DNA sequence: TGCCGAGGCCGCTCAATTGGTCGTAGACAGCTCTAGCACCGCTTAAACGCACGTACGCGCTGTCCCCCGCGTTTTAACCGCCAAGGGGATTACTCCCTAGTCTCCAGGCACGTGTCAGATATATACATCCTGTGCATGT
DNA sequence: ACATGCACAGGATGTATATATCTGACACGTGCCTGGAGACTAGGGAGTAATCCCCTTGGCGGTTAAAACGCGGGGGACAGCGCGTACGTGCGTTTAAGCGGTGCTAGAGCTGTCTACGACCAATTGAGCGGCCTCGGCA
């Protein structure tokens, strides 16, 4: 039963750092 | 600095490297008066020629590189004598 | 409504330009008490008290 | 603090959108409804009805609520208000 | 499912209620006892909709079932028709 | 009788407990109906009244007043006062939308 | 003189049946514009009526329809 | 009776909000119906609207007499106005979700045609009903 | 002893039977658009912790309306005039009604844009340094 929030909880652990990092790429040319 | 305190605040830095330090020659300063009390080990001043004005101006530097023996003012007057 | 589109900027009607219009007006404000104007939002309005100092 | 707050008036003042959620208030609708009769249908357009009358509702609420918290003075609000204002334009008693 | 969804009413959005009311703090008091306050007006213009609905014989309630509602409530609504 | 002069701001309650009670219309009539004459006759002059016209008038506006009052009690009630003060007139004449 | 037949007691009257304790000093003029605000909007509503009923004695009728209309109507008077 | 301190003036420094320009796409006017069903025609269809006339009865204008409006001084409760407290609403953060766009399924229901039966308006005679009226009567 | 309540006469009122049909309840075709759920997306919001500042609180204090009270004017109560209202009445003008004619205004279409809807940049107005200067000041 716990996959579904598991699958949920990987994805954003990513997408959080993801967001921030390409943000800091794009910002300190 | 003065606008973002209590978030710089937020981070045990090493190091508060300061450049070009005669800008906290004026203890009057809410500059100088925030420099003085943020948490770091250790302080650089990087001063293109420093201090070269009244006595207070000297203090004012001093006191932000080590707070000993500069108890006051007048003390500092008496430290080609 | 033609006013107020023409001071917001505009010249298409939409709703907020007609609520502006029938709440600027006293005439058309107490002729239309009872109804909404429908996405037209609300007149713009700070309370004395509430102004700055 | 309270700056923004003026701030924050003046830009949903300025706006003319709904403040409730769509989804949530399509729900809230449709399981108020399911006892005055069973399994009700609603036109898309029938829900945006229902919110936005009582969007407005809430609105001209707060806005005679505001009269009632600026008559005793103070700018903060609380229930003792609003059971004037619904006392006073009619909905009670 | 079924369940109480007044609790569907986040809390930003009453204060954007009562921002757009002008009103500029809002106490803790004031956020649940507004949720029962929207509760009981949807509960009569639902009541009022069902009914023009069962003349009608549907399941089917339209934006004119409503305004029907407004209008024997006294508010009344344009921009939908009726 | 045995309360007699008991505590300032209470024969008012003695006041309340006759007026609540009784039937009567508190404005004197020709008075009254005088000044409706004089409201009618700045739009149209040379008017008359039916003698029930008048009491119909009076009794709608006395009723008018007297709700008007008790709301404007809540109003004193709600600034935390017991004393009616021309503002409570002014909020409740706003929010039942006759002055807005 | 006219306006002033509101007697300063009839404003106090009709404050106790309205069950408020005690009266500001200056409420009972700016009630008198009320009052006579009030009156004004149904006597012309009223007018409007019996003129174009031909008449001009104000009936119980042309006060009735113009308090049914604003929404303060009374009943005893043969609605 | 020699020498400086604290504070005001005039000016830069840099960071918040605001008004204006560029472009792409939602939804406008502009067709262009086709299309059919609204809006206008002539008469005859009746009655309801309309004007004089005046019986008939309620509304103004003076009654005459006891009560209410008006005004003051008084008094204890209240409201004007305040300082100060500490409860609590605003505050920013990092946490999470479910709101919204969309792509598609797939189903239940709302709708329109064709039908017919049984309902009501109209029109008359049917037959019994409610009212204005005189003056009785009950609290 | 007054407002409400009693039965008769009158005259029309509600009624029962009738001719003629269109309103509307129904089965079915219709076929939309709503109900549904999932994938995908990240903007919005949930909950906690910080702490400023607000509403409540107890209070000082004044001054206000209620309270008690009397003087004199005017509200409340009948006769007398006359002017309006409700009908009586026939006239005649008003719209209703038959159902064609055919105009434009309708749903729904398709059209090409093209205002104004996002999103980005360059304005004007805000509190904190910096050095000067004088006034106020001590020894």
């Amino acid at each position: 039963l716990t996959e579904e929030m598991l699958l949920k909880r990987e994805e954003r652990a990513r997408k959080r750092r993801l967001q921030a990092a390409r943000r800091a790429e794009e910002h300190k040319n | 600095v003065v606008q973002d305190v209590k978030y710089f605040q937020r981070v045990k830095w090493q190091y508060m490297v300061l450049d070009e330090a005669q800008a906290l020659k004026s203890s009057s300063s809410v500059r100088w008066k925030i420099l003085l009390q943020f948490q770091c080990r250790n302080r650089l001043l990087l001063t293109g020629t420093p201090i070269q004005n009244t006595m207070a101006e000297l203090w004012a530097l001093l006191h932000f590189i080590m707070p000993t023996l500069f108890d006051s003012h007048e003390e500092f007057n008496e430290w080609e004598n | 409504a033609g006013n107020a589109a023409r001071d917001n900027k505009k010249t298409r009607i939409i709703p907020r330009h007609l609520q502006l219009a029938i709440r600027n007006d006293e005439e058309l404000n107490k002729l239309l008490g009872r109804v909404t104007i429908a996405q037209g939002g609300v007149l713009p309005n700070i309370q004395a008290v509430l102004l700055p100092k | 603090p309270g700056t923004v707050a003026l701030r924050e008036i003046r830009r949903y003042q300025k706006s003319t959108e709904l403040l409730i959620r769509k989804l949530p208030f399509q729900r809230l609708v449709r399981e108020i409804a399911q006892d005055f009769k069973t399994d009700l249908r609603f036109q898309s357009s029938a829900v945006m009805a229902l919110q936005e009358a009582c969007e407005a509702y809430l609105v001209g609420l707060f806005e005679d609520t505001n009269l009632c918290a600026i008559h005793a003075k103070r700018v903060t609000i609380m229930p003792k208000d609003i059971q004037l204002a619904r006392r006073i334009r009619g909905e009670r008693a | 499912v079924l369940r109480d969804n007044i609790q569907g009413i986040t809390k930003p959005a009453i204060r954007r209620l009562a921002r757009r009311g002008g009103v500029k703090r809002i106490s803790g008091l004031i956020y649940e006892e507004t949720r029962g306050v929207l509760k009981v007006f949807l509960e009569n213009v639902i009541r009022d909709a069902v009914t023009y609905t069962e003349h009608a014989k549907r399941k089917t309630v339209t934006a004119m079932d409503v305004v029907y509602a407004l209008k024997r409530q006294g508010r009344t609504l344009y921009g939908f028709g009726g």
